[PDB]
């Protein structure tokens, strides 16, 4: 069965750092373009952050460049969103999405409603 | 609480599956005769789709078939004579599914309008006219099959497998548990289940008469885009976006068997057991089918004669030939 | 100009004619009453076309009235210098029209081998049975009728029932291989001005065009060359009668010329929307493939009317035109059959399945 | 909560099956492989006297 | 002008030029 | 007997000679696929247009145009996009004011760009509201570089043709939102498939000579490309 199970989040103060862990499993980790998507609260599913199939080709939203690294290990299918500075706006709940198709660049549906290939999610909040 | 317990439930689910997981198919058949080196060849080829063959269905009686293509056209042709027995102006151009009757008195089709319209061919009349639409689906329609001239069992887009009364024009039982767009269906012998593979690299099986979900399969990576019983109807075979073949079977309630080769990483648009159920037939989206033996996961052979997409697949009520849509607008039979 | 046949005609008329010094034949000219010790002078005959006719030949005359003999002969003293004064022995011409032909005929004959592989690859092949390799089987097959047509004539006459009609043949296989030409540019050109171009619509027009219209011209120059001057295989210039043929063949080469800067205008502007320099490396690679199949190259030396063979303008432009003629078929074929996209993938697709 | 109350018992039901081993039901496909191999004409190729595609 | 008509109606008047000129050295030879 | 099989050719003589007939209608006609959002105005273009799923017609110098809107699916797009792959242009419409939404919108035009099926298909991008992203410009207090920090080092192209009272800041943010579609357009379409911005807003009386005049250089190209030109 495909499985992703974040880890990491929790309450840190602004320009904090945070470590989210994506734990695959149930498929080939090494094809998949892996991405990260996030839902503030009362607010629709935003894309946050990509990386490709051995991690050659990275692409952030914008809001969150320069802010956020994303890695990904093949060794023990994991992926990363280390995180730098942290701003209120940032208080979400990551979703660690996977591409549908195994051997493409394109990933359509990752930020939808129902998706199927996303993970359950961790709690990332920001306060003092 | 609730996340926990879900979990908890599959832990046993996994283990019963690994404790009923004596051998495998692979071990067991290791010592069967391999079906050799299987060499098809193209044997008639049908003109006169304009667009895309998207779907084709062959009639109960191996001779007459109906196929599909992007263009508003349901033309059901003769496979002896390669002839055009009727054309079927369809309403809207953006079919993706087609259904011939058992019986052959009605053929039904539907796509991105929601509604899988059946027309009736024994009308006295000149030519054919649209018997009854479908509305109540909220989502493309995948997928149409036939139980008898009255019963039509349906899949959409919106995780929805409806079973409707032709007469009444009315969903009677709707099958939900899906999380995903629903893209193919496979009756059993029978007409008592229906496996039906969704966008979530689940196949579940489904009661006709309960409506509900009987089990669910597990075990691909990708979208399910094709599913066939074998034919006996105690196992099926489904074909995903994962460039791999898997076959499942009901009683095991295990993944039995894959077909993948590691220069394969094109998924699998169709596949098709033969009368036998010895040769699996998948349909590449790398615009050829390979016929896959399913009791070695071997090679056997290839049909490699399409220009485009191999878009469906099917195999006659008999085994005599195997008839092949595909994305270059032409309908091929091979024997 | 003047035929042997004439020319013996009128030297009969001399010899007839002709039939102190007394008169008598030399086999050219009568000579006339000749004084006593004295040299005789005679212009340059008329009859001779050959002649300086501001000469005179000269013979001398005994004191004794007999013409003068050659000192150790019987034969007469004559001296015809003047006359042979526009005249030579020896051999220029003589080796360039056969290194012209030698030329061509190798030339062609490559054009020959590489074409009729090439119809064959566009004919057996249902997925290139489009509308546009329809234009190319009917312009390769004119590459071949001229290559055959030319081979015909040097070899029956170069080497008449067999003449009258082998110079209609090459007449009418070169009009419509210079037209089927201008049927591979109308298209072309239809495809990019014609706002949603009809290719099946028109098809029939071309394939008329192609090869009928070039038969209206030369059926109609053979049905006036007949009826007024039959003389001869019809390998002579009768004047200003030889532009039935070649007005409406120049006329094809100018609207080529005219519809190829109209595409290569065209594609200027493409280019320049799809960086300055990434322009220039795929719009020459685009012109220089399409001089080959518009016949750019007869442009250069269309407008040059008939000139003397000796002349450094007859030697370059034959030498030019003989060159670039007999090899576009060659080059056609390359870069519309063998370095093609299309054709490269199914014959490694047919490779690959066999 | 009421998405999740659903699933424990629509999960449940599945895993009261009354499964069986894979040896088992792995040799019911070789038996019905045997059983109907004389009568699948891609197996074997079929003689053109009865083959309709010819 | 197309090159091709031109050049078969100058090796034909060539050819017949030709003709002429041995005519031409048998007369002068007859003379002599 | 063979009275049956005469009949059976008789109808396939009469079939092949309607396909034939609608044939000329079916390859005379353009399709078009039409994508945006809720906010992006796709429901604006087609009352422009004058001259489950959405059948929308218009004529534009005698050539016939299906314009395809479809409204009854989900929002997972991945498997009925599928059916748009022999369009002849997919007439993407994007709300460049909202800037909030407009990085989901490159996103959705990367996955149609790389899409293997969707790789040969020009793309008529309309970059749709554009008097609302004037006054969103002008107003000062939604910021770019909020959303995108690549903002704060662009400047104007060269190749800007401004219209006529337009403020410099309106023609700056109005061709980084175009330049960062055409990065993506740029950076894998290699003579497969064109992108062919533009700029509408909702009072226009035009898009259908745009969709006309966009759809023959697609043409233009396709015929092109089969000649080894382009």
């Amino acid at each position: 069965q495909v499985q992703l199970q974040e880890s990491g989040g929790g309450l840190v103060q602004p320009g904090g750092s945070l470590r989210l862990s994506c734990a695959a499993s149930g498929f080939t980790f090494s094809n998949y373009k892996m991405n990260w998507v996030r839902q503030a609260p009362g607010k629709g599913l935003e894309w946050v952050s990509d990386i490709s199939q051995s991690g050659a080709s990275i692409s952030y939203t914008g809001s969150v460049k320069g802010r956020f690294t994303i890695s990904r290990d093949n060794a023990k299918n994991t992926l990363y969103l280390q995180m730098n500075s942290l701003k209120p706006e940032d208080t979400a709940v990551y979703y660690c999405a996977r591409c549908p198709a195994p051997f493409t660049r394109d990933c359509f549906d990752v930020t939808s409603t129902t998706y199927a290939y996303r993970g359950q999610g961790t709690q990332v909040t920001v306060s003092s | 609480q609730l996340r926990q317990e879900a979990e908890q439930l599959k832990n046993q689910i996994r283990d019963a599956r690994k404790a009923c997981a004596d051998a495998t198919l692979s071990q067991i058949t290791n010592n069967i005769d391999p079906v050799g080196r299987i060499q098809m060849r193209t044997r008639r080829t049908l003109r006169g789709h304009l667009a895309k063959i998207y779907a084709m269905h062959w009639g109960t009686d191996s001779r007459l078939l109906v196929s599909a293509s992007q263009d508003g056209k349901l033309i059901i042709w003769d496979s002896y004579t390669t002839n055009k027995v009727h054309a079927i102006p369809l309403r809207s151009s953006w079919v993706m599914t087609c259904a011939y009757a058992p019986s052959g008195n009605y053929v039904a089709c539907g796509g991105l309008d929601n509604i899988c319209s059946i027309y009736n061919l024994k009308t006295r009349e000149g030519n054919v006219r649209v018997s009854r639409e479908l509305a109540g689906h909220t989502g493309y329609l995948s997928c149409c099959r036939f139980l008898d001239d009255n019963q039509i069992v349906t899949s959409s887009g919106d995780t929805t497998c409806a079973l409707w009364d032709i007469e009444t024009g009315q969903q009677t039982t709707t099958f939900t548990g899906h999380t995903g767009d629903v893209m193919s269906l496979s009756l059993a012998p029978d007409t008592r289940l229906f496996v039906s593979g969704a966008c979530d690299a689940s196949a579940k099986l489904w009661d006709v008469r309960e409506g509900m979900c009987r089990q669910t399969f597990t075990g691909h990576e990708s979208d399910i885009n094709a599913i066939c019983f074998f034919p006996n109807g105690n196992a099926f075979a489904t074909g995903s976006d994962d460039a791999t073949c898997r076959l499942f079977d009901l009683r095991a309630d295990q993944e039995l068997m894959t077909y993948s080769h590691d220069n394969i990483i094109c998924g699998i648009t169709s596949v098709s057991f033969s009368k036998s159920g010895r040769l699996l037939l998948a349909g590449y989206d790398d615009f050829n089918c390979n016929v896959w033996d399913a009791l070695k996961a071997d090679r056997a052979g290839v049909l490699a004669g399409h220009d485009n997409r191999v878009s469906c697949l099917g195999v006659t009520d008999d085994g005599m030939a195997v008839a092949t849509g595909s994305w270059d607008s032409f309908l091929k039979i091979w024997n | 100009v003047m035929t042997k046949e004439e020319q013996i005609f009128l030297l009969h008329r001399a010899q007839a004619q002709c039939e102190p010094c007394l008169p008598e034949w030399d086999h050219i000219l009568c000579w006339p009453l000749g004084a006593p010790g004295e040299v005789v002078a005679v212009p340059c005959p008329d009859y001779i076309y050959d002649f300086n006719h501001k000469g005179h030949a000269y013979r001398r005359c005994d004191r004794n009235g007999s013409w003068e003999l050659v000192p150790g002969h019987n034969r007469t003293w004559a001296n015809y210098s003047e006359c042979v004064k526009f005249l030579t022995n020896e051999t220029r011409e003589r080796e360039v029209f056969d290194r012209l032909g030698m030329i061509y005929t190798v030339g062609y004959s490559v054009s020959l081998a590489s074409l009729t592989v090439a119809v064959l690859i566009l004919a057996y092949f249902r997925r290139l049975h489009c509308t546009r390799n329809y234009i190319h089987m009917h312009l390769f097959l004119s590459f071949m009728l001229r290559a055959v047509s030319i081979f015909v004539k040097d070899a029956v006459l170069y080497s008449y029932a067999g003449c009258r009609v082998a110079v209609t043949f090459f007449l009418y296989f070169l009009a419509t291989n210079y037209y089927w030409i201008l049927v591979e540019g109308l298209y072309l050109h239809s495809l990019i001005f014609m706002a949603f171009f009809s290719e099946k619509k028109y098809l029939w027009g071309f394939t008329v065009f192609g090869w009928g219209l070039p038969a209206v011209f030369v059926a109609v120059w053979v049905s006036v060359r007949a009826t007024l001057a039959n003389t001869g295989c019809w390998d002579l210039s009768s004047g200003n009668k030889k532009w039935i043929i070649q007005v409406p063949i120049l006329a094809s080469i100018v609207l080529n010329f005219i519809l190829f800067i109209n595409i290569v205008r065209v594609l200027a502007t493409k280019l320049r929307e799809t960086d300055t320099r990434q322009q220039y490396r795929k719009l020459l690679k685009s012109t220089l493939v399409l001089m080959p199949l518009f016949g750019v190259h007869y442009i250069v030396f269309m407008a040059t009317p008939y000139t003397e063979v000796s002349g450094t303008l007859w030697q370059v432009q034959m030498h030019y035109e003989m060159l670039f003629n007999s090899f576009q078929g060659f080059f056609v074929a390359i870069i519309y059959c063998f370095c093609n996209g299309e054709v490269q993938a199914e014959i490694k697709k047919s490779w690959s399945r066999w | 909560i009421a998405q999740a109350r659903k699933l424990v018992e629509q999960l449940k039901m599945e895993a009261n099956i009354d499964r069986i081993k894979v040896s088992k039901a792995a040799a019911d496909l070789m038996a019905y492989c045997e059983a109907h191999a004389k009568e699948d004409p891609l197996l074997t190729p079929v003689p053109a006297s009865e083959n309709p595609f010819r | 002008s197309v090159s091709e008509i031109q050049l078969m109606h100058n090796l034909g008047k060539h050819l017949n030029s030709m003709e002429r000129v041995e005519w031409l050295r048998k007369k002068l030879q007859d003379v002599h | 007997q063979r009275n049956e099989e005469k009949a059976q050719r008789e109808a396939n003589k009469k079939i092949e000679k309607q396909l034939q007939k609608d044939k000329q209608v079916y390859r005379a006609t353009h399709r078009l696929l039409l994508l945006g959002a809720d906010n992006s105005g796709k429901s604006t273009i087609v009352k422009q247009m004058r001259i489950g799923i959405f059948e929308t017609k218009f004529q534009v110098d005698k050539v016939n145009f299906h314009m395809f809107d479809v409204g009854g699916q989900r929002d997972e797009r991945r498997k009925w996009i599928q059916c748009f792959n022999d369009v002849t242009a997919i007439i993407f419409v994007v709300d460049s004011s909202d800037y909030n939404r407009l990085q989901e919108a490159l996103n959705l035009f990367k996955s149609i760009w790389n899409n293997r099926w969707l790789r040969t298909i020009s793309v008529i991008l309309f970059l749709n509201k554009q008097d609302l992203l004037a006054e969103k410009v002008l107003a000062g207090k939604s910021k770019i570089e909020d959303y995108f920090p690549e903002f704060a080092r662009y400047t104007t192209p060269e190749d800007a043709t401004p219209e006529p009272g337009e403020d410099p800041r309106v023609t700056r943010a109005k061709y980084f939102i175009r330049d960062e579609f055409l990065r993506i357009s740029t950076a894998s379409g290699d003579g497969r498939h064109y992108c062919y911005p533009h700029f509408t807003c909702a009072v226009d009386t035009e898009n259908a000579r745009r969709i006309f005049n966009d759809c023959r250089d697609i043409i233009q190209r396709m015929h092109l490309r089969q000649y080894e030109l382009l």
